[PDB]
């Protein structure tokens, strides 16, 4: 990801307001629900069956957390997402099996949710800064 | 395909934008040729620059036909004939580009009603988004 | 046999065989236009994304009838319309299945330029919304 | 969005098939699980083997639903309203899937009716699947 | 004012201002089920996937009048229809303009089992495809 | 591209017996016309309003044989597709702003005029051995 010094700090800034315990869960949730096909792959986590189910799922609440700290570990290693992700990336393509389109997806639901959270503070420059690092753990993912 | 559950969602979230629906076009825009540069090229006679009084003014161009969509939501083909005619035959515009208005869209529309912005409303939102989508990239 | 009034749930009423994707023309009959209007003067935005313009108006000897197609039936409940302060029978007639568009026809006096509608929707998970007051506005007064 | 042209095209096209249309649904099958082999994991209870004979009844059986879905493409989603619960509700198909699966029955259907595989029914087939595929991949 | 017949052009005569969106319900009707067959014996396919089933067997004091809904109208060209070896007057009493669905009309002796359609389709950049023979086979032998 | 040798031998035997005149042609102009808005890259080539016009454009032609021979170049060279494509990457990211998901569009055009010329001889394992190839090819435009 090649991010300016100055979208950096506006990066980080905001990153240390994401309540983490919460961020997470709203994401993944919302992928499961706005993307309903998604709910395959965690069908070991129970009850998906409407979206005051999802969201109030302690699973999907508990994952969603795995996947925020995941990002944040993206945020270090800015130069290195390939190499960080790799582990990952296996996980979901051998494992998992799990289409590369996807993970634009939860970036971009991960977006919403940070709209959604810090509303006009999350200004357009902001959340241009944070397409490239949804997109940039996206394509470490898929490499 | 919108169930009737979606189509309700969506008409009753858009009537609580009102008149504010040509300041979250605006918006959506300014996000979209920020975060996604390509964008741009699409539209090299505006002034790119914030706060653009053609990005301000064809943001509501943009508001008012998503509000004409929603309107007509059961039959979109009809309804945004012209507007397929634009972008599909004449500007030619890439479906994938489509996909980052949208988003931008929903961005805009979590960040000013995120009490209206629910799971379930997201999802519907989405569902609408991408059916004008295939209307104006579809030849019909 | 017996379902529930147009009036208190559209939903309900739909379910009727006895309506389901019946003929409903009528033999005089001329199209009207109309604008929703909400509280604070602006469009009853939800209203006009869920009727179908133009309106007709169905000359009876009774009086002038207006038909009105609402959308998204399965999720309309309560839907009562109000001549000034009075109440008017809503009678559905026929309800389209496969675009789930519901037809019904209210009664109106001769001149009458505006109906108030009550009306509310309930669908999904629980969710449920009331529009208490809705302003239906004739393009001309209705005729005979 | 489908034009009339492409709506004839497709039934056209789709008649000159006829007798055949489950022989081409087994071997686009049989394709896509050996070019994208991804797609087995949505069959672990068939014997996936060369020439399995659930292959080739399976292969009917999408044959037959698109059969009925050319016949109702002015309304497909009341048409293929149980494949949708299948698809979309039950078994939720990563909508990847069905392209994939579109893809192997336009280069079946090119292989063995090569005078009908025209430029304009090639476009018109492929919009034709992608409708298919957005209907039984959505929740309505 | 003067459009050709829905027998020669059915795609011009859908034009025809007279018709567009017309009301076309009859009092007295009967649903009946029916098969399209081609030379071979087989379904004949782009007629069975262009037909609206069920058609309508409509009573007159003429004889009976079966109502058939054609989809895609804008791309019929010729669709003549006969009762045996005579040809039938082919009337289109209504074109539904949001779906490009036209409704013909065309009168039959009673006790009638099949009638022969001979038509053609023409579209596009010069696309042209003759069906000259299409066999219309009635769930029952058509009655009033 | 990880392909077997069998894959390998399958692969040019019938890449030996294309027309390379005509195949290039056949998918350009089908991309143009069964993605319409590939049309907008290409409006310097001239008459793009109808089939007809576009399968019988010259220069849709002559730039065919220009796309099958970057795949003839492609088949060789198939353990380094990323160094070989890199020249056309960066003309299709910089100076012609071509979204990645065309090439793989392209690349199944290709196959379905493959399938169109061989018949039954493009068969079920020849078939699984191109998209292989195709797929390759994509992701190294878009490396
Ligand atoms: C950039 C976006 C994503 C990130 C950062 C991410 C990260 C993670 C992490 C940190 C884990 C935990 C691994 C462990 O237990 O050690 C995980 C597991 C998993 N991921 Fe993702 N993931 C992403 C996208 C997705 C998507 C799109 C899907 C499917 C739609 C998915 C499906 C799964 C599943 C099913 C598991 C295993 C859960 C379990 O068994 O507990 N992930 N991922
Ligand atoms: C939500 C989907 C979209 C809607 C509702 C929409 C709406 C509109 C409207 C109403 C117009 C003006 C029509 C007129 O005045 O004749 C327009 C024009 C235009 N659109 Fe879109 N649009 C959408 C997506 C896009 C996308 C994704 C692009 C490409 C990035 C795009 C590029 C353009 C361009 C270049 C014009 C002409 C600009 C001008 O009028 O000077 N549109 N669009
Ligand atoms: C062209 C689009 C498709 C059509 C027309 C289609 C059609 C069908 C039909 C008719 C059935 C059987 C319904 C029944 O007997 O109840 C079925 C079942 C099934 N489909 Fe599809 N399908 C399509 C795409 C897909 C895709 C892309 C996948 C995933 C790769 C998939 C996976 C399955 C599975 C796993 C079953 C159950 C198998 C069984 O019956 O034992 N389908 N489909
Ligand atoms: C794997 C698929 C593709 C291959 C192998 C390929 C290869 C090539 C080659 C060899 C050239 C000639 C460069 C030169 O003149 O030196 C070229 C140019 C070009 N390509 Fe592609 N290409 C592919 C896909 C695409 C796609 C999907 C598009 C857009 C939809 C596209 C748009 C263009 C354009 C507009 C030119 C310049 C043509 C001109 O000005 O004469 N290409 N490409």
């Amino acid at each position: 990801v090649h991010l300016t010094p100055e979208e950096k700090s506006a990066v980080t800034a905001l990153w240390g307001k994401v309540n983490v315990d919460e961020v997470g869960g709203e994401a993944l949730g919302r992928l499961l629900v706005v993307y309903p096909w998604t709910q395959r792959f965690f069908e070991s986590f129970g009850d998906l069956s409407t979206p005051d189910a999802v969201m109030g799922n302690p699973k999907v609440k508990a994952h969603g957390k795995k996947v925020l700290g995941a990002f944040s570990d993206g945020l270090a290693h800015l130069d290195n997402l390939k190499g960080t992700f790799a582990t990952l990336s296996e996980l979901h393509c051998d494992k998992l099996h799990v289409d590369p389109e996807n993970f634009r997806l939860l970036g971009n639901v991960l977006v919403c949710v940070l709209a959604h959270h810090f509303g006009k503070e999350f200004t357009p420059p902001v959340q241009a800064a944070y397409q490239k690092v949804v997109a940039g753990v996206a394509n470490a993912l898929a490499h | 395909v919108l169930s009737p559950a979606d189509k309700t969602n969506v008409k009753a979230a858009w009537g609580k934008v009102g008149a504010h629906a040509g300041e979250y076009g605006a918006e959506a825009l300014e996000r979209m040729f920020l975060s996604f540069p390509t964008t741009k090229t699409y539209f090299p006679h505006f002034d790119l620059s914030h706060g653009s009084a053609q990005v301000k003014g064809h943001g509501k161009k943009v508001a008012d036909a998503l509000t004409n969509a929603v309107a007509h939501v059961d039959d979109m083909p009809n309804a945004l004939s012209a507007l397929s005619d634009l972008h599909a035959h004449k500007l030619r515009v890439d479906p994938v580009n489509f996909k980052l208005l949208s988003h931008c869209l929903l961005v805009t529309l979590a960040a000013h009603l995120p009490a209206e912005f629910t799971p379930a409303v997201h999802a519907s939102l989405d569902k609408f988004l991408a059916s004008v989508s295939t209307v104006l990239t579809s030849k019909y | 046999q017996q379902y529930p009034p147009a009036d208190e749930s559209l939903q309900d009423a739909i379910k009727n065989p006895a309506i389901i994707d019946k003929e409903h023309t009528a033999d005089n009959w001329r199209p009207i236009d109309f604008q929703m209007k909400n509280d604070k003067g602006e469009r009853q935005f939800y209203h006009y994304a869920s009727t179908v313009e133009p309106a007709t108006v169905i000359f009876t000897k009774t009086g002038p009838i207006i038909e009105l197609g609402l959308k998204t039936a399965s999720t309309w409940k309560k839907f009562e319309v109000y001549e000034g302060d009075k109440k008017l029978p809503v009678e559905l007639v026929s309800y389209d299945s496969d675009k789930d568009y519901a037809y019904i026809r209210f009664p109106v006096s001769n001149g009458t330029r505006e109906v108030k509608i009550v009306s509310s929707i309930e669908y999904g998970e629980n969710i449920h919304e009331d529009y208490d007051y809705t302003l239906m506005v004739f393009a001309q007064p209705i005729t005979n």
